[PDB]
């Protein structure tokens, strides 16, 4: 099982590299400045 | 018209081929001792079984079928695509591709989906055409463009329903068409010659059904009646033909009465009445009429 | 201590009584261009007091049969003040924006507004013609409305073929007349190029669409204006030359 | 990310008034408000959200969903609403005393004008197919029904017709698998 | 994270002050109310994978991109068959790619060539990529087909389909499918703004193809372009289009005859 | 942080905006039966997820000439759901209850409601006859109203000969339409026996009586419903046998 | 254990109390009486292997699974040829696989395509796998044949037969060939229970195939499906069927005309 | 002799792995609770 | 099939020819009055 081997001098001619599991969801779900707590009223 | 039932159970035709263009011949009903449907088992009719090779329906199937010769490739029986076998109120089967449907309207899915439940679902919302496919579908709509995907064969759309097992509910990706006026309870009829079915015609008629079918022709001389299909197993429920001018009864037919197949009456305001009971229900009627100007 | 806020940029201030939390678009603050991502060689100018301030546009009366309004933000401040003058003389431009939409009413009015920003908000022509010479295209006053603004014809599709329902992925805020009377969005510079001309390219655009219609009983006030204030935060300009209008 | 559900997708409606749930003052003590299916890969209100299209690009989904309601009436108008989720089984509940046996939340109209009914994962298997039609009713999810808890009371000199905006998103245990083609576009004009 | 999310065991609460189900939607944020702050849940160790939902596994599909006809007649002949490299010709990959604003990726173009009636006769073809600015070949026997300082592929019809890898070659830092501006300065008209939305950062040259022979070859070929995206990065997610496409470089839709995003129902107080 | 509350029991949740403090009846939490006070030998069952949840009853329109309504709580959930099914099959029963009464109105309506619980709320017959054969006694639909409910005839005497004024000793809560829109009471198991049949004995009963009448000006809404939600906390069942209805 | 079993040297016994040949069969257990507790045996070091009798070496056979006809006419043409993926069409692999209740494995589907008269002409075919829920292609020139977000194989007739590997994709934890239940709720009839035994956990989509050309190709192809099981695990062993099969999804047998499990003899007191 | 080498990132596309010689026959032959001895009467 | 929902014991006729059904104490209160008649049916025990 080895698909990280390239056959050319150029790097864009390879296959899919190591997968990245990064998942930042808070930049779309809570784009607010005051961090709203989980157990609180959002407005006071 | 040759078939007045939704599955062609009463079709006494002269078709000894499976299809007219691109078909194989049918086998005789007396040379079929191998199969459990032959004339050695069923004398005196029983669906129509003589010394012919016609496309009959003795087993209560969804379409008439004959015996084809086995060519060591499986199929020993084929459905017969009879062009003149369609109840008046059956437009035919059509193709169904995707998100733009042939019938733009309401949709409904159920595990007990017969022909009359879908017709009643499309009728209770004032839609013009019903439609069903794959056994579990009810597509309503009022658009005149329902042949946008092409016309399909009648033998292709013989998938059995889920509520009943003697009716074709379209097929996988193939929708069968029905108008909503079939099986209704009364209606202002102004056509030249149409058919009037009992309430819940594809099913058996319900308990306590009573309605008034009205037929008016703008200037007809006299009207002609007919009785293609009539099956009543009781003497309490009965059909009547009345004239609404002075409100008198013309003729009263019931289960113990064999109606004449054809007669003329010099009226133009005939109204039909059907008083059902709650004891015994077997099947309805298919009264065809004709007005000569 | 959350419903009150005073934003101060330059010599302007915005006080509030009925406010929700401020919205920071994509979690990124608008900053200056770093040397790693920059590509021009000439040194850019940074007034930081003369163009970074709250500019108030006109007010639009929110009626009952209203569809909505929209704007091209690097093109609305193209002629108003020191910012517009400084943007006409320069070829390159890069800044963020701070927004504030005012809409107040009584406690007897009902309604809701959806204010959001759409990067590269492209206006689509309306028609069913596929021939190249008669295919409808929006005019210049429709693509770039200027300081006045433009109205929607089919606000259900955002005038672009994309449904309004799915437009909640953008940096958005609601103005519910029973909850708040303002909405605040801070958006950074969003583009695939470091600098860009602020005359023939609008980066994003505000849109205000009343989802719930304005309703009130006979006897209350009938003029409900829609006011918008914009602060061009962290502005940069490059390529000084003659001043061009459009 | 929450996205406005299209609950009023029925006929006799225009485009903009199609995303609003009408709320009025009923004279009888208990009546039924808008109701809709949970299945996101099914023809209905979920077709208008981003989660529905993303689940349409795939064929099997898992994890819990979230439906967030929002009252956009007047400030002086109060009331309580019952948002009840019911697991698969029989059809839509007829009355409230039947629908209140499942998963429900009492939501009152206060300063905060939004409630978020979570839809838990009560499936027998790990994944559900987005097909859910005819003989695929094995993978149905249930019915969310919004009932009137007390009433929609309104003071004088105040309109007595409000609206509720329904939003929908997915939780953190949301999972997708097996990529396929969507069924929102079947043909296309030569471009 | 290789799995989705685990569930914490929960219980009931009888106390005032804590309201996790009253998340305000006017703030523009998404409700963060979990199941543990609600109906009593259990302990579930979820091991469902999230690898398939990534962007590199979502854009790793070829799809049809371009269809190029080559008649090569005897009396009404042209010889060559150029094809402007654009992705907006077929609405499947266009709908899959126009859900983002800025993208950056590589390509794995593949060419499947068939005959009119369908037949693989051993005819050698020449696939030429003409970069933007290079002269286009005019004729099957032109000077430009020498392919000096120009990449080209020689393959037959009986051979497997050709497949080359293409790097990121836009002069900007990323591609864009929506350009809210104009390509050049000047006065813009009010009648027909046919240059609005045009992005010069996407013109990736022209693709040409001919038949390598001397006299002629009475055969009508039909090439298909299959482009596999790889090493893709997307920014600023955009909603998915709900209207049918009408043009290639313009997102025009029908003003009348609008398509609703959801189909109609019988009543609002009815789930089915 | 006191006016908002989210109660979660099972797979149900109740959110609130206008709330007072929650009421804990007699300062005792509802718990399970200890081994010292118990008397049965067979092991009791505890679903703890299928019967412990919020069940919502019907809504009653609060009119202007309204007297009040009441309920027998171990008899209202006698036929609704897994709790009712599990209570029909068993002979013994012991649980507490969590209540929530919803009644919302605008800021232009006025009125007040008194919701309280009365352990062993015995309905009294109404008449002035002392002969044993004609002395009036309440019917079964009056003593046990079921899931629907029953109305008061003389709510000033609580239909029992005890004045409504002195009924403030019970665990009570007020619903003042200018202050709150809900009331919450948590009551434990109160009985002189450890277990008891939930079919022929109601432990307590809710009563809602409008002390101040509902008033509003011509133009506002007129339908004011009264909704009640009940959570059978810490339920136990014993003596499994055939299912009986009543 | 790499060998079967060795034999211990035994001898005769003359004593009361030890009865190894009186194993009761009423207890439901199998008699554990060995040879060493009986007639005098010897010391044998058995080295016969048991590797071939394992499950992975027993289910590593391809066998015929499906036969798909493709006529591709000119006047009565269809173009495509779909095939529901099921194993119950041929009784050999069905009899080999229905001796267990629950199984879990992978597949190595192989497609051998021949002509009517038998001939390998260089015609390229397209094998498409349609998952359950995806639309089926209707026509040789349909929209679904683009194979965007859909796996497909392009191969010719002169090429070796194609061979792909298929993972375990049932929504349950294992397959099952016997489902004692109903797929949905409702009232079930007494006349014809045509939905009894149906398991929705086995519908593995549909397999389609067409001829990649422009106009037509008057040739009647006939594809054969060969599925090699691998990585297989079985549970709850079930007896082998002794009656001839009659239907595909139903284990129906003949009420009359019963087939005995053993053939008849002359007499019971006769070995031959 | 090496057939344990895979050529893809997926694990189901490999060949037959190392054979398992496990043989538990007592779960089918003697599914009883009281362990019946070899030299004894099964019932007393 | 109705009586087998309570407390029951299957007794087979073997070498030992006696079974002993225990009757547990499933009363609500601590003590039962031996009266058990008419309006005293509150203190009944059950049916074997
Ligand atoms: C040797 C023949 C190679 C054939 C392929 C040509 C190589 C250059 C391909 C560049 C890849 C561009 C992918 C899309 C670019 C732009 O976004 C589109 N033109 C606009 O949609
Ligand atoms: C690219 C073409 C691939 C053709 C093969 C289709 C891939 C999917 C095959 C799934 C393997 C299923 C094996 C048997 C499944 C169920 O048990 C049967 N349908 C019922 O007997
Ligand atoms: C069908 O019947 C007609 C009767 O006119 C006859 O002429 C014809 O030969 C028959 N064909 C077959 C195939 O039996
Ligand atoms: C069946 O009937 C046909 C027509 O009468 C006749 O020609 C044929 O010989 C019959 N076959 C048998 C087996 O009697
Ligand atoms: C009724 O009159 C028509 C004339 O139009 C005739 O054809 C028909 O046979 C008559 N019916 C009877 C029963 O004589």
């Amino acid at each position: 099982n080895f698909t990280n081997i390239n056959y050319y001098k150029d790097s864009y001619a390879a296959s899919a590299t190591r997968q990245d599991f990064t998942q930042d969801p808070k930049k779309f779900t809570q784009p607010v400045l005051d961090s709203i707590r989980e157990l609180s009223a959002p407005l006071n | 018209p040759e078939c007045f039932t939704a599955n062609g159970a009463d079709y006494r035709g002269t078709q000894n081929w499976t299809a007219l263009q691109g078909g194989k011949p049918c086998l005789f009903w007396n040379e079929t001792f191998q199969h459990p449907y032959n004339t050695l088992k069923y004398p005196n009719g029983e669906g129509g079984l003589g010394e012919h090779n016609y496309c009959r329906n003795p087993d209560g199937d969804v379409s008439p079928w004959c015996y084809v010769a086995e060519h060591e490739d499986g199929v020993y029986w084929k459905y017969c695509e009879i062009p003149a076998c369609q109840m008046p109120g059956n437009l035919g089967c059509y193709k169904d591709h995707g998100n733009p449907p042939p019938l733009t309207g309401t949709s409904k899915t159920s595990n007990k989906l017969t022909i009359q439940t879908c017709i009643s679902f499309c009728r209770s919302q004032r839609f013009k055409f019903a439609g069903m496919e794959s056994g579990y579908a009810c597509f309503c709509g009022n658009n005149p463009d329902y042949w946008k995907y092409g016309e399909a064969a009648s033998t292709e759309c013989n998938s059995v329903c889920f509520g009943d097992h003697t009716q074709p509910c379209g097929g996988d990706g193939r929708i069968i068409l029905f108008d909503t006026l079939v099986g209704a309870c009364g209606g202002n009829y102004s056509a030249m010659s149409s058919v009037v079915y009992s309430p819940d015609f594809p099913d058996t008629y319900a308990t306590g059904r009573v309605c008034y079918w009205t037929i008016r022709v703008p200037g007809a001389s006299h009207i002609h009646f007919s009785f293609p299909l009539f099956d009543i197993r009781d003497s309490a429920d009965m059909v009547e033909l009345l004239d609404g001018y002075t409100h008198r009864v013309l003729a009263r037919f019931h289960g113990r009465s064999r109606p004449p197949l054809s007669f003329n009456v010099s009226l133009d305001f005939v109204i039909l009445y059907f008083f059902s009971d709650r004891i015994n229900q077997a099947q309805g009627f298919a009264v065809l009429y004709q007005a000569v100007k | 201590s959350d419903r009150v806020a005073q934003l101060t940029v330059g010599n302007s201030s915005i006080t509030t009584q009925e406010a929700a939390n401020i919205v920071l678009a994509y979690g990124e603050w608008p900053e200056y261009c770093p040397d790693t991502d920059a590509t021009a060689v000439d040194k850019p100018t940074r007034p930081d007091v003369s163009v970074n301030r709250f500019y108030t546009l006109d007010s639009k009366m929110w009626q009952e049969n209203s569809t909505g309004w929209y704007w091209k933000f690097p093109d609305v401040l193209n002629k108003t003040g020191v910012f517009g003058q400084n943007a006409q003389f320069h070829y390159l431009y890069r800044s963020g924006f701070c927004l504030h939409v005012q809409c107040n009413a009584s406690k007897f009015h009902q309604g809701a507004l959806l204010v959001a920003v759409i990067p590269e908000f492209v206006i689509a022509g309306r028609g069913s013609n596929t021939k190249p010479n008669e295919a409808p295209h929006p005019g210049f006053t429709t693509t770039f409305p200027g300081t006045t603004g433009a109205t929607f014809h089919d606000p259900y599709v955002l005038d672009s073929g994309v449904p309004l329902s799915q437009a909640l992925i953008y940096p958005h805020q609601w103005i519910n007349l029973r909850t708040n009377n303002c909405a605040t969005v801070i958006v950074p510079y969003i583009n695939a190029v470091p600098f860009d001309s602020a005359i023939n390219h609008s980066n994003f655009g505000l849109i205000v669409i009343p989802v719930s219609p304005l309703k009130y009983s006979s006897g209350a006030t009938t003029a409900i204006p829609i006011t918008i204030t914009i602060a061009p935060l962290n502005s940069e300009f490059g390529g000084l030359r003659q001043a061009v209008s459009q | 990310v929450e996205t406005i559900l299209e609950v009023n997708n029925t006929t006799e409606a225009t485009g903009l008034t199609r995303l609003l749930i009408p709320v009025s003052s009923q004279n009888k003590a208990d009546e039924l408000c808008a109701a809709f299916m949970v299945d996101p890969g099914r023809i209905g209100p979920w077709q208008s959200t981003l989660v529905g299209q993303i689940c349409r690009y795939y064929t099997q989904w898992s994890g819990s969903l979230k439906v967030t309601f929002m009252f956009t009436g007047s400030f002086m108008a109060t009331g309580k609403m019952l948002v009840a989720y019911s697991p698969p089984g029989s059809a839509q509940p007829a009355n409230r005393e039947t629908a209140m046996l499942g998963t429900h939340v009492i939501w009152d109209f206060g300063l905060q004008s939004s409630v978020s009914l979570v839809i838990p994962w009560i499936s027998n298997t790990h994944f559900r197919t987005a097909k859910t039609g005819g003989n695929y009713d094995y993978y149905t999810a249930g019915v969310v029904t919004l009932w009137y808890q007390t009433n929609y009371v309104v003071p004088p000199e105040t309109p007595g017709e409000a609206y509720i905006i329904a939003m929908g998103a997915a939780q953190d245990n949301f999972t997708l698998k097996i990529c396929k083609d969507t069924d929102e576009v079947t043909q296309q004009a030569v471009l | 994270a290789e799995s989705a999310a685990n569930t914490t065991p929960s219980s009931h609460r009888l106390e005032t002050g804590r309201v996790p189900a009253l998340q305000a939607a006017e703030t523009g944020a998404t409700s963060n109310a979990t199941d543990e702050n609600m109906i009593e849940t259990r302990c579930v160790v979820n091991r469902n994978g999230v690898l398939e939902t990534t962007i590199n596994h979502f854009f790793s599909r070829s799809g049809l991109v371009g269809v190029v006809n080559l008649t090569d007649g005897g009396t009404d002949t042209t010889g060559y068959a150029t094809w402007d490299i654009d992705i907006m010709g077929f609405v499947q990959l266009r709908r899959k790619c126009e859900m983002f604003t800025y993208m950056r990726f590589n390509a794995e173009f593949t060419f499947v060539t068939t005959t009119k009636n369908g037949e693989a006769r051993p005819y050698m073809l020449q696939y030429m990529y003409v970069p933007p600015g290079a002269p286009k070949p005019t004729g099957r026997d032109a000077f430009q087909w020498q392919t000096a300082t120009n990449p080209s592929v020689f393959v037959k019809l009986t051979d497997p389909p050709a497949q080359v890898s293409v790097p990121f070659m836009s002069p900007a830092s990323a591609y864009q499918w929506f350009y809210d501006g104009y390509p050049t300065f000047g006065q813009h008209p009010e009648t027909s703004n046919t240059t609005y939305g045009l992005c010069p950062n996407n013109m990736m040259g022209t693709f040409a193809v001919r038949v390598v022979s001397r006299e002629a070859s009475q055969l009508k070929l039909q090439t298909r372009v299959y482009m596999k995206l790889k090493h893709v990065r997307a920014w600023v997610p955009r909603p998915i289009r709900s209207q049918p496409y009408l043009l290639k470089n313009f997102p025009n839709y029908d003003s009348s005859k609008i398509t609703n995003s959801a189909r109609d129902r019988s009543s609002i107080k009815q789930a089915n």
